[PDB]
């Protein structure tokens, strides 16, 4: 995250750290959706131009966590994961459509004042709040050197023509964009290391934040101008369902 | 186990305690 904000203790529960087991270190952001089951971006999973195929056994996650740096004993919490499912038609060489990966506890985890599930939204919470200017959330660690405490960030959703302007890749209706013009009337953003966490919303009607992207493809801090892409949950819903109903 | 308590933050929501930014999503959202 880059030009962020401290955010406050438990202020996202949802928030999944995903490392490498050995060697140790950071590899992206994730969601909670259930006690057993954690939402990623598949690039953070499986990227064969910088030979990237984890197995079920090279990861971890930690869940609760608000600083970096420190242990917070009794908050947070580690877990192993039973099985990694990549989206089948994930086009990680061309425009990293469908770019949404799923991953299951070994063991669920208890939900806490630091570690509670982000909701999936519905047509209506999609319909509804899924239009350009409206402000979506991301978090993350800074990278901004690193951070101390989990940052936030506020970004507005992009009209889709200035999307699609903003780069050359063929962007598909599987994602979206969002982030403030590069003129500066603001400028936070989600970063590489951010990739895979969640662009969440808050429902002013019934007061519910749901996850309405995952944060996609990203290098450093910089985008040269453009835009950062998400991938549309609600459009992959009923994938995300299949894979959870049968495995 | 979310599908019924899930987005209701216990810090938050739950203790009727509003985090620092959430007013800047909730004005952005115009149009209804």
């Amino acid at each position: 995250i880059v030009e962020g904000s401290d955010a406050e203790i438990g202020m996202s529960p949802w928030q999944v750290m995903l490392f490498r087991k050995s060697p140790q270190e950071l590899l992206c952001g994730a969601s909670l959706i259930s006690d057993r089951w954690v939402l990623t971006a598949a690039h953070c999973l499986l990227y064969p131009p910088w030979d990237k195929n984890f197995t079920e056994n090279d990861l971890l996650v930690r869940i609760g966590k608000h600083s970096r740096t420190r242990y917070e004993r009794n908050i947070e919490k580690i877990s192993m994961l039973e099985k990694i499912y990549i989206h089948p038609r994930y086009n990680w060489r061309e425009n990293l459509d469908r770019n949404i990966a799923l991953m299951k506890l070994k063991k669920p985890v208890a939900f806490s004042d630091y570690i509670h599930p982000v909701c999936l939204p519905d047509r209506e919470t999609a319909a509804s709040l899924l239009q350009a200017g409206y402000k979506g959330r991301v978090t993350g660690w800074g990278n901004l050197g690193q951070p101390s405490v989990l940052q936030v960030v506020n970004l507005p959703i992009v009209e889709r023509p200035v999307c699609k302007d903003s780069t050359r890749i063929r962007i598909t209706d599987n994602m979206f964009c969002a982030g403030y013009k590069p003129d500066e009337g603001k400028r936070g953003d989600a970063c590489e290391g951010d990739s895979g966490g969640p662009f969440v919303m808050k429902s002013p009607f019934n007061n519910r934040w749901y996850q309405m992207g995952i944060v996609s493809w990203g290098e450093g801090c910089d985008r040269d101008g453009k835009y950062g892409f998400y991938t549309h949950v609600f459009r992959l819903k009923k994938w995300i369902q299949k894979v959870i109903d049968q495995f | 186990s979310g599908e019924a308590d899930c987005g209701l933050r216990p810090l938050f929501e739950k203790k009727s305690l509003e985090d620092k930014t959430e007013r800047e999503l909730l004005e952005s959202y115009i149009d209804g």
